[PDB]
């Protein structure tokens, strides 16, 4: 998910 | 540790949001968009075919995507947010970002319009209403919320803690560690209470006012998602950004 992608920056 | 929580959250707010209340009021005190003519003039400079309402829709949703990314980095800087399981972090952001977006959006709004394009444009409230439905039905409840929210005369230090309390909400559907997130909110809320006591000694009832604002925002977002689905299903050219459709999905 993109939100996961944002939170794993 | 709670002794530095208020300063830490305020610093993270100043660090991560391109626009805040101090910056907005300076500007509001910018190309004015008030008709189809000035909209086209503004777009000639601030934008690198589709119907005018679909163009504003895209500029609006592109703004939200940027705010969602800023809110994501803000939440990362809230002490204890990163310690939560990653699925809990997604849930808090999923349900929290649009409550925070409409709360912070008040900072760039007055009774006549709102700042757009990173402070470079100002679109009038009447022009948005003059649009065709359902696009003219979107911003009216946000201006009304912003008008009563702005009357509380919060500053960026108040708003930073308010947004932190919005994100760290233990009530969201599907949360795993409810008891710990609730304790995180209790600390943020307690620091907010203390801050409102010092920063707004003239209104010893400001904190219950803000509690109601959090409830008002949850209703403002649920009604807003209904409009998102109206546009997703009945507007072909109004494509949804993948990140936003992820957020609005099952919410
Ligand atoms: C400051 C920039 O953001 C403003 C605030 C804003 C936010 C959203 C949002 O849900 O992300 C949004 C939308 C969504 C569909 C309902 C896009 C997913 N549509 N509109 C909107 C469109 C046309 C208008 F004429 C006025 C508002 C919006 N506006």
């Amino acid at each position: 998910s993109l939100l996961k992608k944002l939170l794993l920056a | 540790d709670l002794k530095s929580l208020a300063k830490r959250i305020y610093e993270a707010y100043l660090k991560n949001f391109n626009m805040n209340k101090v910056k907005a009021r300076v500007i509001l005190s910018p190309f004015v968009i008030h008709d189809m003519e000035t909209l086209c003039m503004a777009e000639k400079t601030l934008v690198a075919n589709k119907e005018a309402e679909v163009r504003i829709f895209h500029c609006c949703q592109c703004t939200s995507v940027e705010t969602v990314t800023e809110l994501t980095e803000f939440a990362k800087a809230i002490p204890g947010f990163a310690n939560l399981d990653l699925n809990d972090q997604v849930t808090l952001l999923k349900y929290g970002v649009y409550e925070a977006i409409f709360a912070m959006l008040s900072s760039v709004m007055n009774k006549d319009g709102m700042l757009v394009a990173y402070g470079n444009g100002f679109i009038t409230r009447e022009f948005l209403k003059s649009l065709r439905k359902p696009f003219c039905d979107i911003m009216e409840p946000k201006f009304d919320f912003a008008m009563k929210f702005n009357a509380l005369e919060l500053d960026d230090s108040d708003i930073s803690l308010f947004v932190a309390a919005i994100i760290c909400c233990g009530d969201r559907p599907g949360l795993l560690n409810v008891g710990h997130i609730e304790k995180m909110q209790e600390g943020i809320v307690h620091v907010l209470r203390l801050h409102l006591q010092s920063n707004h000694p003239d209104d010893i009832f400001l904190f219950p006012k803000l509690l109601q604002k959090m409830a008002d925002l949850r209703q403002l977002v649920t009604e807003h998602a209904q409009l998102v689905q109206i546009i997703k299903k009945t507007e072909s050219d109004a494509a949804l950004h993948p990140l936003l459709q992820e957020i609005y999905r099952d919410m």
